[PDB]
Protein backbone atom coordinates (compact mmCIF):
# COMPACT_ATOMS: atom_id res chain seq x y z
CA UNK A 1 0.00 0.00 0.00
CA UNK A 2 0.51 3.63 -0.95
CA UNK A 3 0.00 4.60 3.27
CA UNK A 4 3.55 2.64 4.51
CA UNK A 5 5.04 3.96 7.23
CA UNK A 6 9.53 3.34 6.82
CA UNK A 7 12.10 2.62 9.41
CA UNK A 8 15.46 4.53 8.54
CA UNK A 9 17.78 2.16 10.22
CA UNK A 10 15.93 -1.30 9.28
CA UNK A 11 18.53 -2.13 6.46
CA UNK A 12 21.48 -1.12 8.17
CA UNK A 13 20.98 -2.93 11.02
CA UNK A 14 19.76 -6.04 8.57
CA UNK A 15 23.33 -5.90 7.65
CA UNK A 16 24.94 -6.04 10.65
CA UNK A 17 23.44 -9.38 11.66
CA UNK A 18 24.40 -10.78 8.39
CA UNK A 19 27.85 -10.00 9.14
CA UNK A 20 27.49 -11.29 12.89
CA UNK A 21 26.06 -14.96 11.04
CA UNK A 22 29.55 -14.35 8.89
CA UNK A 23 32.01 -13.97 11.72
CA UNK A 24 30.01 -17.18 13.58
CA UNK A 25 30.10 -19.18 10.61
CA UNK A 26 26.06 -19.43 10.66
CA UNK A 27 24.41 -21.31 7.64
CA UNK A 28 27.07 -20.28 5.16
CA UNK A 29 26.70 -22.04 2.24
CA UNK A 30 29.73 -21.93 0.27
CA UNK A 31 33.46 -21.48 0.07
CA UNK A 32 35.28 -18.56 -2.25
CA UNK A 33 38.84 -19.84 -2.99
CA UNK A 34 41.38 -17.24 -3.94
CA UNK A 35 45.07 -18.12 -5.13
CA UNK A 36 44.54 -21.06 -2.50
CA UNK A 37 42.79 -18.64 0.36
CA UNK A 38 39.77 -19.64 1.79
CA UNK A 39 36.70 -17.39 2.06
CA UNK A 40 33.36 -18.33 4.10
CA UNK A 41 30.08 -16.39 2.57
CA UNK A 42 26.32 -16.82 2.13
CA UNK A 43 25.57 -17.30 -1.53
CA UNK A 44 22.47 -14.84 -1.43
CA UNK A 45 24.71 -11.68 0.02
CA UNK A 46 27.34 -12.47 -2.75
CA UNK A 47 24.46 -11.91 -5.52
CA UNK A 48 23.16 -9.16 -3.58
CA UNK A 49 26.54 -6.89 -3.96
CA UNK A 50 28.00 -8.56 -7.14
CA UNK A 51 26.98 -8.86 -11.19
CA UNK A 52 29.85 -11.97 -11.07
CA UNK A 53 28.00 -13.82 -8.58
CA UNK A 54 24.80 -13.07 -9.62
CA UNK A 55 25.77 -15.23 -12.59
CA UNK A 56 27.35 -17.55 -11.35
CA UNK A 57 24.22 -18.62 -8.31
CA UNK A 58 21.60 -18.31 -10.81
CA UNK A 59 22.78 -20.90 -13.18
CA UNK A 60 20.95 -24.01 -13.21
CA UNK A 61 24.55 -26.16 -12.68
CA UNK A 62 26.31 -23.35 -11.00
CA UNK A 63 23.76 -23.23 -8.32
CA UNK A 64 24.70 -26.44 -6.21
CA UNK A 65 27.95 -25.84 -6.22
CA UNK A 66 29.75 -25.40 -2.96
CA UNK A 67 33.02 -24.04 -3.76
CA UNK A 68 33.90 -21.51 -6.03
CA UNK A 69 37.73 -21.21 -7.90
CA UNK A 70 38.28 -17.72 -9.26
CA UNK A 71 40.83 -16.38 -11.90
CA UNK A 72 44.14 -16.91 -10.50
CA UNK A 73 44.79 -13.25 -11.21
CA UNK A 74 43.03 -12.39 -8.23
CA UNK A 75 44.35 -10.96 -5.23
CA UNK A 76 43.15 -12.27 -1.97
CA UNK A 77 43.86 -9.36 -0.01
CA UNK A 78 41.80 -7.22 -2.74
CA UNK A 79 38.75 -10.10 -2.71
CA UNK A 80 39.20 -10.00 1.68
CA UNK A 81 38.65 -5.64 1.55
CA UNK A 82 35.85 -6.08 -1.05
CA UNK A 83 33.89 -8.99 0.97
CA UNK A 84 34.11 -7.22 4.32
CA UNK A 85 32.51 -3.99 1.97
CA UNK A 86 29.43 -5.92 0.43
CA UNK A 87 29.07 -7.14 4.86
CA UNK A 88 29.73 -3.49 6.25
CA UNK A 89 29.17 -0.87 3.61
CA UNK A 90 33.14 0.43 4.63
CA UNK A 91 35.63 0.05 2.25
CA UNK A 92 39.20 0.23 3.07
CA UNK A 93 40.72 2.02 0.45
CA UNK A 94 44.46 2.91 1.34
CA UNK A 95 47.34 3.52 -1.27
CA UNK A 96 48.88 0.36 -0.92
CA UNK A 97 45.87 -1.49 -2.02
CA UNK A 98 43.68 0.54 -4.30
CA UNK A 99 45.18 -0.86 -7.67
CA UNK A 100 44.31 -4.38 -6.25
CA UNK A 101 40.92 -3.29 -5.26
CA UNK A 102 40.03 -1.48 -8.81
CA UNK A 103 40.85 -4.46 -10.68
CA UNK A 104 38.86 -6.86 -8.21
CA UNK A 105 36.31 -5.04 -8.01
CA UNK A 106 35.76 -4.82 -12.43
CA UNK A 107 36.20 -8.79 -12.33
CA UNK A 108 33.30 -9.14 -9.46
CA UNK A 109 31.31 -6.29 -11.45
CA UNK A 110 30.45 -3.91 -8.36
CA UNK A 111 30.56 -0.92 -10.34
CA UNK A 112 30.17 1.94 -7.95
CA UNK A 113 33.44 0.45 -5.83
CA UNK A 114 35.20 0.62 -9.86
CA UNK A 115 33.77 4.35 -10.27
CA UNK A 116 35.36 5.31 -6.26
CA UNK A 117 38.56 3.66 -7.25
CA UNK A 118 38.94 5.78 -10.84
CA UNK A 119 38.60 8.82 -8.87
CA UNK A 120 40.63 8.71 -6.11
CA UNK A 121 43.60 7.70 -8.72
CA UNK A 122 42.41 10.76 -10.52
CA UNK A 123 42.98 12.95 -7.84
CA UNK A 124 46.66 11.57 -6.90
CA UNK A 125 47.98 11.99 -10.37
CA UNK B 1 13.17 6.07 13.81
CA UNK B 2 10.22 5.75 12.16
CA UNK B 3 9.48 8.00 8.79
CA UNK B 4 6.43 9.02 5.70
CA UNK B 5 8.66 7.55 2.90
CA UNK C 1 41.21 0.14 9.97
CA UNK C 2 40.25 3.10 11.17
CA UNK C 3 40.39 4.99 7.41
CA UNK C 4 37.36 3.29 6.03
CA UNK C 5 35.53 5.51 3.71
CA UNK C 6 31.41 4.04 3.64
CA UNK C 7 28.63 4.15 0.56
CA UNK C 8 25.49 5.32 2.10
CA UNK C 9 23.06 3.67 0.41
CA UNK C 10 25.08 -0.32 0.24
CA UNK C 11 22.43 -1.87 3.03
CA UNK C 12 19.39 -0.57 1.35
CA UNK C 13 20.80 -1.82 -2.10
CA UNK C 14 21.68 -4.91 -0.41
CA UNK C 15 17.96 -5.21 0.82
CA UNK C 16 16.33 -4.60 -2.53
CA UNK C 17 17.64 -6.87 -3.91
CA UNK C 18 17.35 -9.64 -1.44
CA UNK C 19 14.07 -9.03 -1.86
CA UNK C 20 13.87 -9.52 -5.55
CA UNK C 21 15.29 -12.84 -4.40
CA UNK C 22 12.55 -13.32 -2.84
CA UNK C 23 9.93 -12.21 -5.41
CA UNK C 24 11.50 -14.93 -7.96
CA UNK C 25 11.79 -17.57 -5.82
CA UNK C 26 15.67 -17.92 -6.26
CA UNK C 27 17.83 -20.08 -3.40
CA UNK C 28 14.55 -19.39 -0.56
CA UNK C 29 15.58 -22.82 1.28
CA UNK C 30 12.33 -22.46 4.12
CA UNK C 31 8.31 -22.32 3.87
CA UNK C 32 6.85 -20.94 6.55
CA UNK C 33 2.99 -22.54 7.18
CA UNK C 34 0.78 -19.80 9.23
CA UNK C 35 -2.62 -21.74 9.32
CA UNK C 36 -1.85 -23.24 5.88
CA UNK C 37 -1.08 -20.43 4.23
CA UNK C 38 2.57 -20.98 2.82
CA UNK C 39 5.22 -18.22 2.46
CA UNK C 40 8.82 -19.22 0.85
CA UNK C 41 11.87 -16.80 2.77
CA UNK C 42 15.66 -16.96 2.82
CA UNK C 43 16.67 -18.04 6.55
CA UNK C 44 19.32 -15.97 7.09
CA UNK C 45 16.88 -12.52 6.06
CA UNK C 46 14.47 -14.37 8.87
CA UNK C 47 17.22 -14.56 11.88
CA UNK C 48 18.36 -11.29 11.00
CA UNK C 49 15.06 -9.81 11.53
CA UNK C 50 13.41 -11.70 14.11
CA UNK C 51 14.80 -12.99 18.03
CA UNK C 52 12.08 -16.42 17.52
CA UNK C 53 13.61 -17.03 14.38
CA UNK C 54 17.35 -16.15 15.19
CA UNK C 55 16.70 -18.87 18.17
CA UNK C 56 14.94 -21.45 15.42
CA UNK C 57 17.45 -21.94 13.15
CA UNK C 58 20.48 -21.70 15.47
CA UNK C 59 19.00 -24.88 16.95
CA UNK C 60 20.97 -28.10 16.02
CA UNK C 61 17.96 -30.20 14.89
CA UNK C 62 15.42 -27.08 13.69
CA UNK C 63 18.58 -25.34 11.42
CA UNK C 64 17.97 -28.24 8.68
CA UNK C 65 14.42 -28.39 8.68
CA UNK C 66 12.57 -26.78 6.03
CA UNK C 67 9.01 -25.68 7.00
CA UNK C 68 8.36 -24.24 10.08
CA UNK C 69 4.74 -24.38 11.53
CA UNK C 70 3.46 -21.15 13.18
CA UNK C 71 1.56 -21.02 16.30
CA UNK C 72 -2.16 -21.66 15.08
CA UNK C 73 -3.43 -18.33 16.74
CA UNK C 74 -1.15 -16.66 14.28
CA UNK C 75 -2.89 -14.59 11.65
CA UNK C 76 -1.91 -15.30 7.97
CA UNK C 77 -2.44 -11.11 7.01
CA UNK C 78 -0.29 -10.07 10.21
CA UNK C 79 2.94 -12.80 9.09
CA UNK C 80 2.42 -11.54 5.61
CA UNK C 81 2.67 -7.18 6.17
CA UNK C 82 5.97 -8.24 8.37
CA UNK C 83 7.74 -10.91 6.09
CA UNK C 84 6.84 -7.56 3.57
CA UNK C 85 8.34 -5.22 6.09
CA UNK C 86 12.04 -7.87 7.34
CA UNK C 87 12.49 -7.46 3.37
CA UNK C 88 11.51 -3.83 2.37
CA UNK C 89 11.66 -1.64 6.13
CA UNK C 90 8.27 -0.76 4.76
CA UNK C 91 5.13 -1.62 7.53
CA UNK C 92 1.55 -1.42 6.21
CA UNK C 93 0.30 -0.31 9.28
CA UNK C 94 -3.57 0.41 8.88
CA UNK C 95 -6.88 0.19 11.57
CA UNK C 96 -7.73 -2.55 10.33
CA UNK C 97 -4.67 -4.59 11.22
CA UNK C 98 -3.15 -3.16 13.88
CA UNK C 99 -3.53 -5.50 16.70
CA UNK C 100 -2.95 -8.63 14.67
CA UNK C 101 0.61 -7.06 13.54
CA UNK C 102 1.27 -6.25 17.27
CA UNK C 103 0.64 -9.65 18.10
CA UNK C 104 2.49 -11.17 15.65
CA UNK C 105 5.46 -8.79 16.23
CA UNK C 106 5.29 -9.90 19.86
CA UNK C 107 5.54 -13.47 19.15
CA UNK C 108 8.34 -12.91 16.33
CA UNK C 109 10.27 -11.23 18.81
CA UNK C 110 10.29 -7.77 16.37
CA UNK C 111 10.72 -5.23 19.31
CA UNK C 112 10.63 -2.17 17.52
CA UNK C 113 7.52 -2.93 15.64
CA UNK C 114 6.03 -3.57 19.03
CA UNK C 115 6.46 0.02 20.27
CA UNK C 116 5.72 1.64 17.54
CA UNK C 117 1.92 -0.66 17.29
CA UNK C 118 1.64 0.46 20.83
CA UNK C 119 2.39 4.11 19.79
CA UNK C 120 -0.37 4.35 17.35
CA UNK C 121 -2.58 2.55 19.31
CA UNK C 122 -2.27 4.92 22.68
CA UNK C 123 -2.87 8.02 19.60
CA UNK C 124 -6.08 6.72 19.26
CA UNK C 125 -7.60 6.23 23.12
CA UNK D 1 27.75 9.06 -2.29
CA UNK D 2 30.70 7.78 -0.08
CA UNK D 3 31.16 9.75 3.50
CA UNK D 4 33.49 9.40 6.34
CA UNK D 5 32.12 7.47 8.59
C1 LIG E 1 24.87 -3.54 -3.93
C2 LIG E 1 24.42 -3.42 -5.38
C3 LIG E 1 24.98 -2.11 -5.99
O1 LIG E 1 26.36 -2.16 -6.06
C4 LIG E 1 26.94 -2.77 -7.11
O2 LIG E 1 28.08 -2.51 -7.23
C5 LIG E 1 26.20 -3.70 -7.94
C6 LIG E 1 25.30 -4.60 -7.45
C7 LIG E 1 24.76 -5.61 -8.36
C8 LIG E 1 23.85 -6.57 -7.92
C9 LIG E 1 23.33 -7.52 -8.74
N1 LIG E 1 22.36 -8.42 -8.23
C10 LIG E 1 21.07 -8.47 -8.66
C11 LIG E 1 20.62 -7.68 -9.71
C12 LIG E 1 19.32 -7.79 -10.12
N2 LIG E 1 18.42 -8.61 -9.59
C13 LIG E 1 18.85 -9.37 -8.59
CL1 LIG E 1 17.72 -10.48 -7.98
C14 LIG E 1 20.14 -9.34 -8.06
C15 LIG E 1 20.47 -10.11 -6.94
N3 LIG E 1 20.77 -10.69 -6.05
C16 LIG E 1 23.74 -7.56 -10.08
C17 LIG E 1 24.62 -6.64 -10.53
C18 LIG E 1 25.15 -5.64 -9.70
N4 LIG E 1 26.03 -4.70 -10.19
C19 LIG E 1 26.44 -4.74 -11.59
C20 LIG E 1 26.59 -3.69 -9.35
O3 LIG E 1 27.32 -2.89 -9.87
N5 LIG E 1 24.90 -4.59 -6.14
C1 LIG F 1 16.39 -5.92 12.37
C2 LIG F 1 16.84 -6.15 13.80
C3 LIG F 1 16.22 -5.07 14.73
O1 LIG F 1 14.85 -5.21 14.77
C4 LIG F 1 14.30 -6.10 15.62
O2 LIG F 1 13.15 -5.94 15.80
C5 LIG F 1 15.10 -7.18 16.20
C6 LIG F 1 16.04 -7.87 15.49
C7 LIG F 1 16.64 -9.05 16.11
C8 LIG F 1 17.59 -9.81 15.45
C9 LIG F 1 18.16 -10.92 16.00
N1 LIG F 1 19.18 -11.60 15.28
C10 LIG F 1 20.48 -11.69 15.69
C11 LIG F 1 20.89 -11.17 16.91
C12 LIG F 1 22.20 -11.32 17.29
N2 LIG F 1 23.14 -11.93 16.57
C13 LIG F 1 22.74 -12.42 15.41
CL1 LIG F 1 23.92 -13.28 14.54
C14 LIG F 1 21.45 -12.33 14.89
C15 LIG F 1 21.15 -12.79 13.61
N3 LIG F 1 20.88 -13.14 12.60
C16 LIG F 1 17.77 -11.33 17.27
C17 LIG F 1 16.84 -10.60 17.94
C18 LIG F 1 16.26 -9.45 17.40
N4 LIG F 1 15.33 -8.72 18.10
C19 LIG F 1 14.94 -9.13 19.45
C20 LIG F 1 14.72 -7.55 17.56
O3 LIG F 1 13.95 -6.95 18.26
N5 LIG F 1 16.43 -7.50 14.23
CL1 LIG G 1 31.26 -28.45 -5.01
CL1 LIG H 1 11.32 -30.55 6.93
Amino acid sequence: ADSCIQFTRHASDVLLNLNRLRSRDILTDVVIVVSREQFRAHKTVLMACSGLFYSIFTDQLKCNLSVINLDPEINPEGFCILLDFMYTSRLNLREGNIMAVMATAMYLQMEHVVDTCRKFIKASE
Amino acid sequence: AWVIP
